């Protein structure tokens, strides 16, 4: 219904297709990895920016 | 309790009939209710009848089938800890830590204490 | 519509900001209170889509 | 950071020279109270029986029954209160306290006067309607408490060596008799409560047990503001009594906030206010100042209905703050100005709201 | 009438007082202390704590295991108990109100009171 | 306009990083009230045997009940502090004689329901 | 097949959210009655379900 | 027509022993309370006589 898969009997928009779903892969798998890191220092109250050395507090923001 | 209408569900959408527990049956009346009513569609089995069905592609795959296997294992040792007996299996549990201290030292010469666990009711 | 729910639920955030709702308020004191509340709403809130799903699964569209 | 309260209330009136009215009052407010102790629970019944109609004697009642941080508390009262003159006005009734195991009966024979400053014929003809008189109450108390327990022995014994060996006790008592937050509310309504005057403290036999008596005197001075002085002769409508009144009203309090209850009818809702004109009561100013004292501590929305039901063919004259909407003869209340006016009068304010209603 | 079970102690129907020690004064009048099975305040039965338990209001109790119980208690649980571990029996003895002595225990099918019940 | 030390505050929108973000009790059951579930004895170190089992009929018709042994009773309150009992047969005396059946309770009040005159909860 | 696996899902997912919900509601519910905050909720949530009168009315009906 | 009578009546019989062999004795001792109670209550309001049941439960034995 997205675009990203297609049912089509063609080789050619079945190879093309994979090639999608892999990206989609790979694009879900750098964001999960941002989200988990978001997701250990929030845990853990280790909310320091590490460009900028100053922290931030959860209460104002 | 939930399990009932969690059944009438899928029974419900997989085209299977809940008005009569018998429905298709090669007997008296089952295979009457497609005319006897005017149903544009017929119906895949009845209550109990559903289950004799639906398995025959269940049975032709061999890992349909080990699921079937291992669901129904798993299902029936609900009744070993759901089941009022807690106190049968800790007096037996004590019987079963005794004969292992007995077994192993009469044939090794170590003390094999685990002390066999059995849970509580809640 | 991700733009029409997109401005009702804004224009909907920002009353909410200037005018929090007081229903159930001994939640605000407990997390397993809120948290219960969510889990009570978010179970119909399946079902009903679970109910939706079969209903437009198999429409013509 | 705002919290939400929510309150109806209800007048209905009757025709004629009737001045009977129903007044039913339900209040729902989220904020803790100012009470250092919680929970306070309280429900409180008032029903007057007239006596008789040439004496214009009637007979109150008063039951108290509060739990307070898990204290049952009861004070029960009884009277027959009569108007004497337009300034004096006796008072014979008994009553009973009691705290927790603690229980003691009380009689009182008692007369209050009360005087104004001044009584000016240009003050009443220039002014159609005074809110302010200025004013002083005398009390004349006799209490008769039976000396049952082992304590009540010993508070009066205590006593009574505390005035013999204490010359400022006349003073002092003053500290006493307004416990706690009390003490600062007498500055607030303007109200001056003067040294007390002990005509006699002796224990006398009784059948039961013996029997302290006291005989004491008091005064205090309203600035105007005091409903008790400035409006002596509305506060008791015996001679209106031609039926039994009775108010009934109740409260929870605890951290999480206040539910409020009170319903009940009595003559003197409606006064006469000038051209063949009726009017509601102006509202007591005591308890909107004695108010303000705890309604200043929580920032609130107000979510206030008044319905006002009037008699066949009366059809209000004016109003303001206006009524929102109208029902044929009921009138109501809700919103807008109304429910500013709610946040200035449950913070303290005194603003007046005046409904003129004619035939 | 009664409070509900959220009101104070849940399996309470109404609310429950203990006599925890019966010592006399000078003159030999006994001294009665009791306090509520929440147990933060001392309190000795009044008249107007006494009206309550005619209303049914408040309920009182003795343990057996009370110091100064005057009567042998333990030798009497003891021989009811063999009748139908057996030291170490503790009950709760329910105080009632009689207008002829005030305070009595109906202890073994005969009336007490609690002057003559404790030491 | 000179002023003090300086006072190390950070509690707001800062760049600055916040802070994580004896026998003397004596022990009963009252044998009346104690429906035996021996909740009470588990609660009892097993090196002090001291609640224990007292049969005298069938279970099912409140045959059995607990007691504790004030003999071998140590007073470490185990059974007490732990909100176990539900019929008030565990009670506490303290040193000076006060008898608690349970470890808190709740503050008496009185009871209404609150109406009101024109909301949906009318009359 | 696919259009009953998605469907059922979310139904049996919703109806055990539900239970969960009312679970772990009356769980936080038995936290309050022994510490006493029962009888201080001012919510109608609360507030009109601590009747026992009106409990065996809706749960008879 | 007959040997499936028995198939259902014989399994109908069996699963009810699960009410009577799972550890939801209390619960029916509870249950049963409010029935009565419920019964009497809706007698009570139907019809100006008042009959009670005293529905019964079995022990675990
Ligand atoms: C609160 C402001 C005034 C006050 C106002 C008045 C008024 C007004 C009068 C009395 C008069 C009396 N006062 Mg005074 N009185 C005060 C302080 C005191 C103190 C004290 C503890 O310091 C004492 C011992 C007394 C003693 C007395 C009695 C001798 C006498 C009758 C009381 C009675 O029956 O109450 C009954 C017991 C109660 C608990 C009633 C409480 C009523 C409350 C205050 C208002 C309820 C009415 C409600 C708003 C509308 C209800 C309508 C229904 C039909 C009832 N007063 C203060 C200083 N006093 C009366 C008199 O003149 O006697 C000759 C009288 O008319
Ligand atoms: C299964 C039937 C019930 C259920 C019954 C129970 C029971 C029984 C218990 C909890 C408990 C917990 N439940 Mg619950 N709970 C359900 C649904 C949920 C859902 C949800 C997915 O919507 C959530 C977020 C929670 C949240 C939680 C936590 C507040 C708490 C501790 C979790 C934990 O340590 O798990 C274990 C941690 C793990 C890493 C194991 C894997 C768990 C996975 C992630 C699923 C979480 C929910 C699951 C039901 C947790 C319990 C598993 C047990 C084997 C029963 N419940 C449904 C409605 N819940 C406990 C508690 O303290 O309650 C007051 C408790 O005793
Ligand atoms: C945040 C703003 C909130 C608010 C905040 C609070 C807070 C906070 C508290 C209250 C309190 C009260 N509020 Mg408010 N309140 C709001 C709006 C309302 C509304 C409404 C919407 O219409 C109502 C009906 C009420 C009603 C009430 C009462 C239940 C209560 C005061 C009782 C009283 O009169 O004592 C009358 C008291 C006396 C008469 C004094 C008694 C003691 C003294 C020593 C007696 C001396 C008098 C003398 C003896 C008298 C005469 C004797 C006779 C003549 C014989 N509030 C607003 C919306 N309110 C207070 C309270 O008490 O709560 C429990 C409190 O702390
Ligand atoms: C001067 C300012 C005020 C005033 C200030 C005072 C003061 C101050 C007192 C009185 C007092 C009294 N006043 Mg003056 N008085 C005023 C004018 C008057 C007028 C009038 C016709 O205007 C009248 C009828 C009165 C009447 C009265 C009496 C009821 C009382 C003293 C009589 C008594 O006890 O013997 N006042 C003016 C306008 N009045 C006394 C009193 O106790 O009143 C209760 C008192 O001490
Ligand atoms: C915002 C509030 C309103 C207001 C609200 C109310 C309300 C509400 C009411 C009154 C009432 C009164 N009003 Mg007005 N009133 C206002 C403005 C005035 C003005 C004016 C020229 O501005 C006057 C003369 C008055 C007059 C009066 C009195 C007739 C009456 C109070 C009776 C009394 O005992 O007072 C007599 C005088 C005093 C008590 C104090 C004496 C005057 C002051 C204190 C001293 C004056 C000194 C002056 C500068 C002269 C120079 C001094 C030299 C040394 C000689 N008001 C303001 C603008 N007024 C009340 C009433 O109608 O009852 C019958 C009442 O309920
Ligand atoms: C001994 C006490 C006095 C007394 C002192 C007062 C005082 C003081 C006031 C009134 C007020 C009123 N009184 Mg009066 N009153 C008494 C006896 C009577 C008699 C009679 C003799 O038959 C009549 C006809 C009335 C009638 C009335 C109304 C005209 C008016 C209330 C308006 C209303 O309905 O508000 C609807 C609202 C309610 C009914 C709320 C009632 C709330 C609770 C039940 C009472 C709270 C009082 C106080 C805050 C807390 C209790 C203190 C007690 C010590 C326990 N009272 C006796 C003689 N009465 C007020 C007024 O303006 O009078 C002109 C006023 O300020
Ligand atoms: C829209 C409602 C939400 C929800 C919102 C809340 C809120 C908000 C709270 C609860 C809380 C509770 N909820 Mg929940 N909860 C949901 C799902 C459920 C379901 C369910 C049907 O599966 C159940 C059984 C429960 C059960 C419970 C308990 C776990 C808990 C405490 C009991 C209680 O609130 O008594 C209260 C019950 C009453 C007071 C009696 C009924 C009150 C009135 C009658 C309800 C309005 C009906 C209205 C008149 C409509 C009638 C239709 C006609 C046209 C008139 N929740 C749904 C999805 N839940 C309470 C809590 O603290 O949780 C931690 C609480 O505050
Ligand atoms: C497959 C199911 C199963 C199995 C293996 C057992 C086994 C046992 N039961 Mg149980 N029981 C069951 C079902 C089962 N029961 C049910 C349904 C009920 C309810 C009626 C009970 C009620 C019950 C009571 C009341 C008591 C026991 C007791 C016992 C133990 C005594 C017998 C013994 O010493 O060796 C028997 C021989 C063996 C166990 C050989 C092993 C057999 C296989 C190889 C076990 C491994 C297979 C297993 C299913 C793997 C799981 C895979 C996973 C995917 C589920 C024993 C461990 C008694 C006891 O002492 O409790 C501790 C006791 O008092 N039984
Ligand atoms: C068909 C099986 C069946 C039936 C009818 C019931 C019925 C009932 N159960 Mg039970 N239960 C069952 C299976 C069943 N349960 C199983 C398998 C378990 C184990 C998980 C439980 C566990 C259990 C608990 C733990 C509790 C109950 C409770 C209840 C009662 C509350 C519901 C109510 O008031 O009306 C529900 C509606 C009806 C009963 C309508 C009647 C339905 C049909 C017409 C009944 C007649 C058919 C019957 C099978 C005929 C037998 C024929 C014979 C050949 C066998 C109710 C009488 C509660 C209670 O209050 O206990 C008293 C309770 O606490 N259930
Ligand atoms: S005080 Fe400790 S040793 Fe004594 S009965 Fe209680 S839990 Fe057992
Ligand atoms: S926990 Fe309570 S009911 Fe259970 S054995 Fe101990 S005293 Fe008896």
């Amino acid at each position: 219904s997205l675009g990203i898969d297609t049912y089509s009997t063609k080789t050619a928009d079945l190879e093309a297709a994979g090639a999608r779903l892999l990206g989609w892969a790979a694009f879900h798998f750098l964001v999960g990895s941002v989200l988990i890191f978001g997701g250990w220092r929030h845990w853990t109250h280790n909310l320091t920016n590490p460009f900028t050395g100053r922290c931030g507090n959860f209460r104002d923001f | 309790w939930g399990i009932k209408g969690l059944s009438a569900v899928c029974w419900y959408i997989d085209g299977a009939w809940i008005a009569s527990m018998m429905y298709g049956v090669p007997a008296a009346d089952a295979k009457a209710w497609d005319s006897i009513a005017h149903l544009h569609h017929h119906y895949t089995s009845g209550i109990f009848y559903y289950f004799w069905t639906e398995t025959v592609t269940i049975f032709s795959s061999s890992h349909l089938s080990t699921i079937l296997m291992i669901g129904h294992l798993v299902w029936f040792i609900s009744f070993a800890v759901w089941f009022e007996d807690r106190g049968s299996r800790l007096e037996g549990a004590d019987i079963q830590t005794r004969t292992i201290r007995w077994l192993g030292k009469k044939f090794l010469n170590r003390d094999v204490n685990f002390r066999f666990p059995v849970l509580t009711i809640s | 519509m991700s733009f029409v729910f997109a401005v009702i639920f804004f224009a909907l955030g920002i009353y909410w900001w200037n005018n929090p709702p007081n229903a159930a308020i001994h939640l605000n004191d407990d997390m397993k209170a809120a948290f219960s509340v969510h889990l009570t709403a978010i179970g119909y809130i399946n079902i009903a889509l679970g109910c939706i799903a079969f209903v437009a699964f198999q429409q013509p569209s | 950071d705002v919290t939400t309260a929510h309150s109806d209330y209800e007048i209905v009136l009757e025709g004629g020279s009737s001045s009977w009215g129903k007044v039913k009052a339900r209040a729902k407010v989220n904020a803790p109270p100012a009470s250092p102790l919680l929970p306070a629970d309280c429900d409180v019944k008032l029903n007057v029986k007239p006596l008789d109609p040439a004496k214009g004697f009637v007979r109150i009642s008063a039951v108290f029954e509060s739990i307070v941080d898990s204290t049952k508390n009861k004070l029960t009262i009884e009277a027959d209160i009569a108007n004497e003159t337009k300034e004096r006005r006796i008072s014979v009734g008994e009553g009973m306290v009691s705290v927790g195991d603690f229980s003691h009966t009380f009689s009182f024979e008692g007369s209050v006067v009360n005087l104004f400053y001044y009584r000016s014929d240009a003050v009443r003809r220039n002014v159609p309607n005074p809110i302010y008189m200025q004013g002083r109450q005398f009390h004349d108390i006799l209490m008769k408490v039976p000396l049952d327990n082992n304590d009540l022995i010993d508070t009066w014994e205590g006593t009574v060596k505390a005035i013999g060996s204490t010359g400022a006790f006349n003073d002092w008592i003053r500290d006493f008799w307004f416990i706690g937050p009390a003490f600062t509310a007498l500055n607030e309504g303007g109200q001056r409560i003067s040294r007390i005057e002990v005509n006699g403290l002796n224990t006398e036999s009784g059948p039961k047990g013996p029997v302290g008596v006291s005989r004491w005197r008091f005064s205090h001075g309203g600035s105007g503001m005091v409903d008790s002085i400035s409006r002596w002769a509305e506060l008791f409508p015996s001679d209106k009594l031609n039926r039994p009144a009775q108010v009934e009203a109740g409260f929870r309090s605890d951290s999480q906030g206040i539910e409020v209850k009170v319903d009940g009818e009595f003559p003197g809702v409606s006064v006469d206010a000038g051209g063949g004109l009726r009017r509601i009561l102006n509202h007591p100013l005591i308890p909107l100042v004695h108010h303000g004292m705890v309604g200043k501590f929580n920032n609130f929305n107000v979510d206030a209905q008044l319905k006002v039901v009037l008699p066949k063919g009366y059809k209000i004259r004016y109003a303001a703050p206006q009524y929102r909407s109208q029902n044929l003869e009921e009138y109501r209340w809700s919103g807008g100005a109304y429910a500013r006016w709610v946040e200035h009068v449950c913070k303290g304010g005194v603003g007046q709201f005046e409904i003129l209603y004619a035939q | 009438a009664v409070s509900g079970p959220w009101s104070g102690n849940a399996v309470h129907k109404a609310e429950k007082y203990f006599i925890t020690s019966a010592k006399r004064d000078r003159d030999g009048k006994l001294q009665i202390e009791l306090v509520p099975a929440s147990g933060r305040r001392k309190l000795s039965p009044t008249p107007e704590m006494i009206r309550r338990l005619i209303d049914g209001e408040i309920e009182i109790y003795i343990l057996t295991t009370q110091p100064d119980i005057a009567i042998d208690m333990n030798k009497e649980i003891i021989d009811m108990e063999n009748r139908y571990g057996v030291k170490w029996t503790m009950r709760e003895i329910p105080v009632f109100y009689h207008e002829g002595k005030g305070l009595c225990v109906e202890l073994h099918n005969k009336i007490y009171t609690l002057d003559q019940f404790f030491k | 306009k000179p002023r003090l030390a300086s006072l190390g505050v950070t509690l707001g929108r800062s760049g600055v990083r916040q802070e994580s973000a004896k026998a003397k009790k004596h022990y009963f059951i009252i044998e009346n009230l104690c429906v035996g579930c021996g909740l009470c004895l588990d609660k009892c170190p097993p090196k002090v045997n001291a609640i224990g089992y007292k049969f005298y009929g069938d279970v099912q018709e409140g045959g059995f009940r607990c007691y504790i042994d004030q003999a071998a009773c140590i007073s470490c309150s185990a059974c007490f502090s732990g909100d176990e009992c539900p019929s008030g047969a565990l009670i506490e005396v303290l040193p000076d004689g006060e008898v608690l059946d349970f470890s808190y309770t709740p503050p008496e009040r009185l009871d209404f329901d609150l109406r009101f005159l024109h909301r949906f909860h009318r009359e | 097949v696919v259009t009953n696996l998605i469907v059922f899902n979310h139904i049996i997912c919703g109806v055990l959210y539900v239970f969960a919900g009312v679970y772990h509601g009356g769980q936080y519910l038995l936290k309050i009655q022994l510490n006493g905050m029962y009888n201080q909720i001012k919510s109608i949530w609360i507030t009109k379900g601590r009747d026992q009168e009106v409990q065996v009315k809706i749960l008879g009906t």
